[PDB]
């Protein structure tokens, strides 16, 4: 897997790509790798904030299933041709692969100013696919016709670059201990969130709120975002546990931008923020830690801060405000999501996440998830 | 989308043989997916062996089969099809399709010299 370190490019605004070769002869493409969806689409015609996409009539091997797909989600939409190619990874495999590939010739909200990527790399399951569950996925095709394992993993760098390892866990990208949770149900990367703690003290809330309707793990989702009772308690926190003069309501909504003198850095008076994931045994639960300045995102005299957190409707969404923490290994054959601490995760030569456990579910249901 | 596959055709056969497998569709758009012929000896790794695309025109091998198997499709019969020519006790195990996910139960071929 060393072939596959340092494979992804980005950070968390552009995106973390991966670079594809797709058809005959080759065309270079640079894709998100996004485990919150099911489906390779890519650009297929040109169009604003892209360089390059996928010209289908320049490729000899590439052939249309004659139908195409729609996606209505709650930003926008994405509407493309479904095809099949071959495919190759060079920062990872020799050989060339066949999969179903959807063309996009119309979006809205979909390639949003800024991103470096062409395409998008659903690494998500079967469930998802669309128009159905029968259009292979692009990870079902890679495992089945490269003899993998069926498992990848996840390090985000951008807190550049960073490495999608399809295969398998690269032992020189993560120190301590690999903790796993569950994963709940196989659509989304589903996982059970048992407490969230900010500056070590519990919001009061059910546990079912972390979980209706549900906590996944998505690299394709830039924050950390929360169902809303659960954002307004965390921000409620977050601000008690500061004591200094409060932030603006708009840089909690993603509406103001916070600056200090380039000098004197924010990170040393906000909480760290802990969410707690139920171990394979259930009596047991460990938790993932990130410091304020995964959370409090910089973005001539003065450094200028975005926070790293949003409010959503029916979705935990564990995106890169989290992942950029952590080596996450999405184990796909023991239904399992692993975490470790990322040592490339570190500004100013401090760790910015922590992992650490066991603690006791004695206090939570059985189940979290309604 | 029930992606229902059954497969059949293996038996035992000599060094030099011959088998032709097939395996049955049912519970998807057979003509649109792309069709996967994989292999389980036990003790061993999973191996591929053969990929056909919907409209069977494109067609890719394992270089440990290329010029010995051919795989075709039946999309009016919603059948998969792998002839093997010039076997080796090495081709022996059990054999399945996959598409999607999902595999049928298999088949066995033993290349049995004895
Ligand atoms: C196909 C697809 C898809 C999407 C999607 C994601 C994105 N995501 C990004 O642009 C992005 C940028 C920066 C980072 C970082 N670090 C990650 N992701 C864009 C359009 C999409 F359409 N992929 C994910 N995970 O959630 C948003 C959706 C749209 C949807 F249909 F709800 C799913």
């Amino acid at each position: 897997f060393l072939a596959m370190v340092d494979n992804l490019q980005g950070d968390s605004g552009r995106g973390y790509y991966l670079e594809m070769l797709i058809g005959t002869p080759p065309q270079k493409l640079q894709i998100l790798v996004d485990t919150g969806s099911s489906n390779f689409a890519v650009a297929g015609t040109p169009h604003s904030y892209i360089d390059t996409y996928f010209d289908t009539e320049r490729s000899s091997t590439y052939r249309s299933k004659g139908f195409d797909v729609t996606v209505k989600y709650t930003q926008g939409s994405w509407t493309g041709f479904v095809g099949e190619d071959l495919v190759t990874i060079p920062k990872g495999f020799n050989t060339s692969f066949l999969v179903n590939i959807a063309t996009i010739f119309e979006s809205e909200n979909f390639f949003l100013p800024g991103i470096k990527w062409n395409g998008i790399l659903g690494l998500a399951y079967a469930t998802l696919a669309k128009p159905s569950s029968s259009l292979e996925t692009f990870f079902d095709s890679l495992v089945t016709q490269a003899n993998i394992p069926n498992v990848f993993s996840m390090q985000m760098c951008g807190a550049n670059g960073g490495s999608l390892v399809l295969g398998g866990i690269e032992p020189s990208l993560y120190k301590g201990d690999i903790w796993y949770t569950p994963i709940k149900e196989e659509w989304y990367y589903q996982i059970e969130i048992l407490k969230l703690e900010i500056g070590g003290q519990s919001l009061n809330l059910d546990c079912r709120e972390y979980n209706a309707d549900k906590a996944i793990v998505d690299s394709g989702t830039t924050l950390l975002r929360l169902p809303q009772k659960v954002f307004d308690a965390v921000v409620e926190a977050v601000a008690r546990a500061s004591l200094i003069p409060e932030f603006s309501d708009g840089f909690w909504t993603g509406s103001q931008l916070a600056c200090w003198t380039n000098s004197e850095t924010p990170w040393s008076y906000f909480p760290k923020i802990s969410i707690y994931l139920r171990d394979e045994n259930s009596s047991r639960s460990f938790r993932i830690t990130i410091l304020p300045q995964l959370y409090i995102q910089p973005m001539l005299n003065y450094e200028c801060y975005r926070f790293g957190i949003s409010p959503s409707t029916n979705a935990l969404v564990i995106g890169a405000t989290v992942m950029e923490g952590f080596y996450v290994i999405f184990d796909r054959a023991q239904k399992r999501v692993g975490f470790a601490a990322s040592p490339c995760a570190e500004i100013a030569g401090a760790a910015v996440s922590e992992i650490s456990g066991p603690f006791s579910t004695e206090d939570v249901a059985s189940n979290c998830v309604p | 989308a029930q992606v229902q596959l059954q497969e059949s055709g293996g038996g035992l056969v000599q060094p030099g043989g011959s088998l032709r497998l097939s395996c049955a569709a049912s519970g998807f758009t057979f003509s649109s997916a792309i069709m996967t012929w994989v292999r389980q000896a036990p003790g061993k790794g999973r191996e591929w062996v053969s990929t056909i695309g919907s409209d069977g025109s494109i067609t890719t091998y394992a270089d440990s089969v290329k010029g010995r198997f051919t795989i075709s499709r039946d999309n009016a019969r919603n059948t998969l099809y792998l002839q093997m020519n010039s076997l080796k006790p090495e081709d022996t195990a059990v054999y399945y399709c996959t598409s999607a996910g999902r595999r049928g139960p298999g088949t066995q071929v033993t290349v049995s010299s004895h």
